[PDB]
């Protein structure tokens, strides 16, 4: 309706939603948004740009929902891949090895825990090859960055990729 | 103790009772306890390694492992007895006068030599993969932390 109106523009409206209401559920909305099929996309190619324009809001998306609808999400809209890939890259990046417990943790509260981030590059994983290769290729770079190791305790990337096997 | 190793190289009963026969035979706490050549060579390693003479030691530990390990053919040379160190601390301390010689490529056949023999005996490490529990002799956590310094 706003589309074919042209009065204000659609990001405005989004804006609006985003402060008034609540928020959780808001973003499981768009989320399915995305993947309905045509029912006159315009809508879908609304939102991509929208996200894409706040970065803010995008990183509570990929924090807020499962691995499974982003992975989607992925597949069908691939402008998302390489911001999303870009969050994890700077989420792993904020962890360090502890040598008294086998794992990974963050310094803060709020930073994603090993297992979060685990199912979620699984997930791109188990996926289509047009993203497979994206993000394994995205992660091998990542990890000759950090020094090629071949063992842990060194690079978060390393981790992932034996993980992954 | 060079001149005594030698020595130990080198080698009757009377229808009599003699004193031998009353004598205990010693113990550790002894002056009269005296082992074997490989034992002993160990001893001359030992006490070679703690001066710092690591020139001398490496030698000294290669041909104590010279003997141990060639030995199919002759007489038993035998281990450093389990009141003294088991045998492989003794391919250990081989590698870190190896290392205060600065024969680095020696310390490394070393560390290969020794985890060739005992791969069955190691973990197969797939606790890496699964992330206190599984049992890791100290040994092997050395050999790695000698083969790295090499």
């Amino acid at each position: 309706e706003v589309g074919k109106a042209e009065a204000e523009r659609p990001a405005r409206f989004l804006s609006s939603l985003w402060e008034r209401l609540p928020q959780n559920n808001f973003l499981k909305v768009i989320a399915v948004a995305l993947l309905q099929p045509p029912l006159s996309g315009e809508g879908s190619q609304v939102l991509v740009h929208w996200l894409l324009g706040n970065s803010e809001v995008f990183a509570a998306f990929c924090r807020a929902l499962p691995a499974g609808l982003l992975t989607l999400v992925t597949s069908r809209h691939p402008a998302l891949s390489p911001v999303y890939l870009g969050l994890l890259t700077d989420w792993g990046q904020r962890l360090h090895y502890d040598l008294q417990k086998g794992i990974w943790v963050g310094t803060e509260s709020q930073d994603v825990p090993w297992e979060e981030l685990h199912n979620r590059f699984q997930s791109l994983c188990q996926a289509p090859p047009p993203l497979k290769d994206k993000v394994l290729t995205a992660l091998e770079t990542c990890k000759a960055q950090d020094g090629d190791f071949e063992v842990p305790g060194l690079s978060i990337w390393t981790d992932l990729l034996l993980a992954l096997r | 103790l060079e001149l005594l190793v030698e020595a130990l190289n080198v080698p009757a009963p009377q229808f009599l009772i003699e004193v031998e026969l009353l004598l205990p035979p010693p113990d550790l706490a002894s002056p009269l306890h005296c082992g074997t050549q490989s034992q002993t060579k160990h001893i001359l390693a030992s006490r070679c390694l703690q001066t710092g003479r690591a020139g001398d030691a490496a030698e000294h530990y290669l041909d104590l492992l010279a003997l141990l390990l060639d030995s199919s053919e002759p007489r038993f040379s035998p281990p450093p007895s389990p009141p003294g160190p088991c045998m492989p601390e003794v391919f250990l301390e081989a590698a870190v006068a190896l290392i205060q010689a600065g024969r680095a490529q020696d310390a490394l056949t070393l560390c290969e030599e020794l985890l060739s023999r005992t791969s069955s005996l190691l973990p197969k490490m797939s606790r890496l993969w699964e992330d206190e529990l599984p049992y890791c002799p100290l040994w092997v956590s050395a050999t790695h932390l000698l083969q790295g310094q090499a």
